[PDB]
C-alpha cells in the first residue's frame, strides 16, 4: 500500500536509471558543437574542417562519461559503504546476535532475517521494544546487617510497599536474596541507602 | 634528533609477573564530530552567468549539467537535514530537565541549558560558540538580505551577492540547541533506556552504575568512592572548559571543517576572476565590449571553464559530505553507543574504559564529553594461571589471580580490590597435570 | 558599475581612496565621487522560489516560500498573474507568515504546533490543514489549507525525575521493523567505442 | 513541469530563483569642471594665419560639446571617422582645436 516503503531500494534503482537516462541525454546535448549527431558531422563538414567540431563533441561526451563514472565510483563506495554495512548486518544481526544498539533496529534487536530484493537485502529486524510502564520507587543499593548489598543482574524498585529485585528491560519483580546481590563495603560512606531484608536460601535447611 | 618513539619502558615480563592498577581517574575527554556542514545551493544562472540573458541561453543550449548539480546539492542539503536528525533527532518526545537540578554532585550547570542568558545555550555551548568563528543567522536587519553591514564583515554578504546561498538548517541554531538539549535530558534522567522506546527515569548515580558495571568494573566503586568521582568529573569539566578557551587547538576538527567550506567558497568566488584563458573574467565587460556574434567564443570558453569549477567543486562537496557522512554515521553510532547507551568497543568513546557520553550542540558539529574510566598507580604481583586444591584446578569466575607475595587473592582484572578465594569466584575443571605453572594453595 | 541599493555609509573613506573593496574582491563599499559623502552598495534582495503542496489528487492549492527575503520589505513585483493568489504584489490576507528562512505566501501561521509534515525551513513546517474553521466545504475550505506552524519537536514529555523514583516497563511488543539496504547497484560496462563513438 | 509529470506528489520542490530587476539608472561622474579652452579661442583678441596655424593643446580637460552649437546658423559641423554628438562617449589622448 505505502508506496515509500520500499523508498531506498527504488531510489537506489531510480539513480541508475537516471545515471543511464543523462548519459543518454548526453548524445543529445550539442555541447557547443554545431550538432549533436556523428553522422550529421561527417556528412557536412570534410574531415579537415569537422575535426574540430567532432573533437568538441568528443571532448564533451567523454567529460560526461568522465563525469558519470566519477559519480558511480563515488555512489559505489556509498554502496560499498551499505554493502560493508550489509555484511556486518548479515554477521552480527542474522549470523548472530547484535549487542550494538539501534544497529539491527530500533529497540533491542532480536533476530534478523535476510531477504533478497532487486539490487540490495531486506532485514526483517525483529526486536524487542517495550511498552506500558509503571512507575516505582529506587534505591541504588540495599543496606543489610549494616553492609551495602548491590544487585547482581537487576534494578531495585518499590511498588509502595515491598522492595523487589528486577531485569532492567522487562517489569519481572523478584525476592531479594544473597544469589542476586552482593556485599560491597558498608552503610556509612554510600547515599540513598535504604534499609531492607534480603532473604537466605540456606535457612530451612537449618531446621535440623 | 632521531625521533623518540617514547619512554622506552621495558615491561617487566615473567612467567608469574603481573600488574594490578590500584587507582583511577575519570577521564572526561572530547572528540569534536563533525555533523553537518553548512548547507549550499548554487544557483547556476547566477553563478555561472550571474545576470546575463545570453549567457543563460547559451547555457542551456549546453545541456543539463545545472540541473544534475543542483540535484546533487540538493541532497547534499537533504542529506545534512538527515544527518541531523540522525544524529539530534533520535527520540519523538522533548524532555525537560526537572527544576531541582541534584544529582549527587554531578554539576551538570555548564552543560545543561542557562536559564539565565536568553540563548539558554549552556556555558560550554557558549564557549564552544564563541571558540568557533560563527556563521550568518538570517538576521532580521531590513537590509534586503536578512543580515548585513556598512563597511564590515560582509563575506557572506559576498556570498551571496555572488549567487551562492546558504540556505538555513531546518533546525535552527536554537532548535537544533533544543534537540540537544532534550537528548541531553534524556540522557541525565531517562538513561539509556529512552533509546528503545519509552523514556524510563533512573537517577543519575543509577544509571552510572551501569555504566561501570558495563566496562567490567564492578558498580559498588561508583558509590564507595561517589564524591571523588563527583570532584573528578566538576575538576575535568572545568579543565575542558579552561583548555578550550586557552589552547587555540582544541576545536581544532570543527574550525577545520568550516575553514574548509569557507575556502572552498573563496576559491569559487576566484574562480570568477579566472581567466581559464578568456579575454578577461567579468561576464558584463566581455558583453559591454563585444557584442554577442564575436563574444560568443570568449563567453563559451568562461563558461566552460566556470562549469568545471563548479563541477569539482560540487564533486569534492561530495566527497568531504561522503567524509561528512562517515563522520555523521559515525556520530549517530557514538549516539546510540555512547550516549544512548555504553558502548564495549575499545577505544571507541574515548581512551579508556567509556563510562559514558554527552553531546553538546557546536556550530555545525556536536562535542562528546567522553567521560572515560583509565586506571593509574598500578602494583606488581606474582600471579598464576589457575589454583591447584584437592587435585583439581580451580580457575576463577570473573577475576585473575594475583599475590602479595604471601597471599593470593582473586581481584578484578582492572582496579585492584583483593578478595580471599573461594568456591563463588572460582570453578574446577579437570585436575592438577595439564596445568603448567598450576600453584598450590587453598 | 553595479546593481544595488545605495545607502549611507557610516565609515569614512581616505581623503585619496576610491571605492570600497571586501576580502573577496567586492565592491560593496563606496565614496561618492561627485560629492564629499560615502554610501554602501546592497545586494538586491534576489532569493529562491519553492512551492509547498499536498497530494495532487488530495489537493490543487498550494503555498509559496521565497528563501532569504523577509515579508516585510520584499519587493514582491508582478511575477505571474492568475487566479492564484501567489507571484502578485501582495497574497489575499494575513497568509504571509516571515520567517528566518525567508517569506512564505499563501499559507495562515499557526499557534499550535504539530509534527513536521514539509520542513519549509528555520524549523517552520507546512501542513495543507483541512479544518471547519472556514466552517465551508468539507474538502475544500474557504481560504487555501496550507498552514505554517513551529515544529513540534514531540510530545513535550517530563521524565518525572526523582532522587528515587524509577520506571521499569511491564509489556513488550516483539516488533518487526524492515531495514533496506541496498548492496549491488546493476553492474555496467561502456564500450567506450560504442558510446562515445 | 519540473518534475515531467502529471501527478506531482506532497512536499516542497525548488522551483526557480526570485530576482527583483533594478527600476532605476543613475550614472555618475565625480562633478569635474576642467573648463576646456573652446570659446575663448573661437572670440579671441587676434587669432593666428592659416599658414602658421596654431597647434593648441587640448587635454588635461573636459569638453563640453553642447556649446559647441548655438553658434551663426548652418555653420558646417562636417566629421570625419566619428559623429559630432558622439564625442561625449569617446575619450583622446590628445586633441587639437586648430582655428
Ligand atoms: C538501618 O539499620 C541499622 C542497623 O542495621 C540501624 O542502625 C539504622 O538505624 C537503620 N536505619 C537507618 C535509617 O539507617
Ligand atoms: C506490593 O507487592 C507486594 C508483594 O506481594 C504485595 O503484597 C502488595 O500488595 C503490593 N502493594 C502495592 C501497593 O502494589
Ligand atoms: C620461568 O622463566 C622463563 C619464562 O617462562 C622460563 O625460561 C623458565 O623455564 C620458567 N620456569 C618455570 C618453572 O616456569
Ligand atoms: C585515586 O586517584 C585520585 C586521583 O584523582 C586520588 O585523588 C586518590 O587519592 C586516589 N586514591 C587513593 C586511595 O589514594
Ligand atoms: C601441591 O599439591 C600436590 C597434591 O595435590 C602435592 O603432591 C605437591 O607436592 C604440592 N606442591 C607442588 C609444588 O606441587
Ligand atoms: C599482603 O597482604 C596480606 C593481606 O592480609 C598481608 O597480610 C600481607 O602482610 C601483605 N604482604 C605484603 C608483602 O604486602
Ligand atoms: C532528592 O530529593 C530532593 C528533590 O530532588 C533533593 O533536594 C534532595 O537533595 C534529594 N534527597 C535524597 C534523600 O535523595
Ligand atoms: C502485553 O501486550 C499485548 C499487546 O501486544 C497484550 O495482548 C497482552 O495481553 C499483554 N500482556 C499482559 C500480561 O497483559
Amino acid at each position: 500500500s505505502t508506496p515509500s516503503a520500499l523508498g531506498k531500494l527504488q531510489d537506489v534503482v531510480n539513480h541508475n536509471a537516471q545515471a543511464l537516462n543523462t548519459l543518454v541525454k548526453q548524445l543529445s546535448s550539442k555541447f557547443g558543437a554545431i550538432s549533436s549527431v556523428l553522422n550529421d558531422i561527417l556528412s557536412r563538414l570534410d574531415p579537415p574542417e569537422a575535426e574540430v567540431q567532432i573533437d568538441r563533441l568528443i571532448t564533451g561526451r567523454l567529460q560526461s562519461l568522465q563525469t558519470y563514472v566519477t559519480q558511480q565510483l563515488i555512489r559505489a563506495a556509498e554502496i560499498r559503504a551499505s554493502a560493508n554495512l550489509a555484511a556486518t548486518k548479515m554477521s552480527e544481526c542474522v549470523l548472530g546476535q547484535s549487542k550494538r544498539v539501534d544497529f539491527c533496529g530500533k529497540g533491542y534487536h532480536l533476530m534478523s532475517f535476510p531477504q533478497s530484493a532487486p539490487h540490495g537485502v531486506v532485514f526483517l529486524h525483529v526486536t524487542y521494544v517495550p511498552a506500558q510502564e509503571k512507575n516505582f520507587t529506587t534505591a541504588p543499593a540495599i543496606c543489610h546487617d549494616g553492609k551495602a548489598h548491590f544487585p547482581r543482574e537487576g534494578v531495585f524498585v518499590s511498588n509502595g510497599t515491598h522492595w523487589f529485585v528486577t531485569q532492567r528491560n522487562f517489569y519481572e519483580p523478584q525476592i531479594i536474596t544473597t544469589d542476586n546481590t552482593f556485599v560491597s563495603g558498608n552503610c556509612d560512606v554510600v547515599i540513598g541507602i535504604v534499609n531492607n531484608t534480603v532473604y537466605d536460601p540456606l535457612q530451612p535447611e537449618l531446621d535440623s | 634528533y632521531t625521533m623518540s618513539l617514547g619512554a622506552e619502558n621495558s615491561v617487566a615480563y615473567s612467567n608469574n609477573s603481573i600488574a594490578i592498577p590500584t587507582n583511577f581517574t575519570i577521564s572526561v575527554t572530547t572528540e569534536i564530530l563533525p555533523v553537518s556542514m553548512t548547507k549550499t545551493s548554487v544557483d547556476c544562472t547566477m553563478y555561472i552567468c550571474g545576470d546575463s540573458t545570453e549567457c543563460s541561453n547559451l547555457l542551456l543550449q549546453y545541456g543539463s549539467f545545472c540541473t544534475q548539480l543542483k540535484r546533487a546539492l540538493t541532497g547534499i542539503a537533504v542529506e545534512q537535514d538527515k544527518n541531523t536528525q540522525e544524529v539530534f533527532a533520535q527520540v519523538k518526545q522533548i524532555y525537560k530537565t526537572p527544576p531541582i537540578k541534584y544529582f549527587g554532585g554531578f554539576n551538570f550547570s555548564q552543560i545543561l541549558p542557562d536559564p539565565s542568558k536568553p540563548s539558554k545555550r549552556s556555558p560550554i555551548e557558549d564557549l564552544l560558540f564563541n571558540k568557533v568563528t560563527l556563521a550568518d543567522a538570517g538576521f532580521i536587519k531590513q537590509y534586503g538580505d536578512c543580515l548585513g553591514d556598512i563597511a564590515a564583515r560582509d563575506l557572506i554578504c559576498a556570498q551571496k551577492f555572488k549567487g551562492l546561498t546558504v540556505l538555513p538548517p531546518l533546525l535552527t541554531d536554537e532548535m537544533i540547541a533544543q534537540y540537544t538539549s532534550a537528548l541531553l535530558a534524556g540522557t541525565i534522567t531517562s538513561g539509556w533506556t529512552f533509546g528503545a522506546g519509552p523514556a524510563l527515569q533512573i537517577p543519575f548515580p543509577m544509571q552510572m552504575a551501569y555504566r561501570f558495571n558495563g566496562i567490567g568494573v564492578t558498580q559498588n566503586v561508583l558509590y564507595e568512592n561517589q564524591k571523588l568521582i563527583a570532584n573528578q568529573f566538576n575538576s575535568a569539566i572545568g579543565k575542558i572548559q579552561d583548555s578550550l578557551s586557552s589552547t587555540p587547538s582544541a576545536l581544532g576538527k570543527l574550525q577545520d571543517v568550516v575553514n574548509h567550506n569557507a575556502q572552498a567558497l573563496n576559491t569559487l568566488v576566484k574562480q570568477l576572476s579566472s581567466k581559464f584563458g578568456a579575454i578577461s573574467s567579468v561576464l558584463n565587460d566581455i558583453l559591454s565590449r563585444l557584442d554577442p556574434p564575436e563574444a560568443e567564443v570568449q563567453i563559451d570558453r568562461l563558461i566552460t571553464g566556470r562549469l568545471q569549477s563548479l563541477q569539482t567543486y560540487v564533486t569534492q562537496q561530495l566527497i568531504r559530505a561522503a567524509e561528512i557522512r562517515a563522520s555523521a554515521n559515525l556520530a549517530a553510532t557514538k549516539m546510540s553507543e555512547c550516549v544512548l547507551g555504553q558502548s564495549k568497543r575499545v577505544d571507541f568513546c574515548g581512551k579508556g574504559y567509556h563510562l559514558m557520553s554527552f553531546p553538546q550542540s557546536a556550530p555545525h558539529g556536536v562535542v562528546f564529553l567522553h567521560v572515560t574510566y583509565v586506571p593509574a598507580q598500578e602494583k606488581n604481583f606474582t600471579t598464576a594461571p589457575a589454583i591447584c586444591h584437592d587435585g583439581k584446578a580451580h580457575f576463577p569466575r570473573e577475576g585473575v589471580f594475583v599475590s602479595n607475595g604471601t597471599h593470593w587473592f582473586v581481584t578484578q582484572r582492572n582496579f585492584y580490590e583483593p578478595q580471599i578465594i573461594t568456591t563463588d569466584n572460582t570453578f574446577v575443571s579437570g585436575n592438577c597435570d595439564v596445568v603448567i605453572g598450576i600453584v598450590n594453595n587453598t | 558599475t553595479g546593481t544595488g541599493v545605495l545607502t549611507e555609509s557610516n565609515k569614512k573613506f581616505l581623503p585619496f581612496q576610491q571605492f570600497g573593496r571586501d576580502i573577496a574582491d567586492t565592491t560593496d563599499a563606496v565614496r561618492d565621487p561627485q560629492t564629499l559623502e560615502i554610501l554602501d552598495i546592497t545586494p538586491c534582495s534576489f532569493g529562491g522560489v519553492s512551492v509547498i503542496t499536498p497530494g495532487t489528487n488530495t489537493s490543487n492549492q498550494v503555498a509559496v516560500l521565497y528563501q532569504g527575503v523577509n515579508c516585510t520589505e520584499v519587493p514582491v513585483a508582478i511575477h505571474a498573474d492568475q487566479l492564484t493568489p501567489t507571484w502578485r504584489v501582495y497574497s489575499t490576507g494575513s497568509n504571509v507568515f516571515q520567517t528566518r528562512a525567508g517569506c512564505l505566501i499563501g499559507a495562515e501561521y499557526v499557534n499550535n504546533s504539530y509534527e513536521c509534515d514539509i520542513p519549509i525551513g528555520a524549523g517552520i513546517c507546512a501542513s495543507y490543514q483541512t479544518q471547519t474553521k472556514s466552517h465551508g466545504s468539507a474538502s475544500s475550505v474557504a481560504s487555501q489549507s496550507i498552514i505554517a506552524y513551529t515544529m513540534s519537536l514531540g510530545a513535550e514529555n517530563s521524565v518525572a525525575y526523582s532522587n528515587n523514583s524509577i520506571a521499569i516497563p511491564t509489556n513488550f511488543t516483539i516488533s518487526v521493523t524492515t531495514e533496506i539496504l541496498p548492496v549491488s547497484m546493476t553492474k555496467t560496462s561502456v564500450d567506450c567505442t560504442m558510446y562515445i563513438c | 513541469c519540473t518534475l515531467k509529470s502529471f501527478t506531482v506528489e506532497k512536499g516542497i520542490y525548488q522551483t526557480s530563483n526570485f530576482r527583483v530587476q533594478p527600476t532605476e539608472s543613475i550614472v555618475r561622474f565625480p562633478n569635474i569642471t576642467n573648463l576646456c579652452p573652446f570659446d575663448e579661442v573661437f572670440n579671441a583678441t587676434r587669432f593666428a594665419s592659416v599658414y602658421a596655424w596654431n597647434r593648441k593643446r587640448i587635454s588635461n580637460c573636459v569638453a563640453d560639446y553642447s556649446v559647441l552649437y548655438n553658434f551663426a546658423p548652418f555653420f558646417a559641423f562636417k566629421c570625419y571617422g566619428v559623429s559630432p554628438t558622439k564625442l561625449n562617449d569617446l575619450c583622446f589622448t590628445n586633441v587639437y582645436a586648430d582655428s
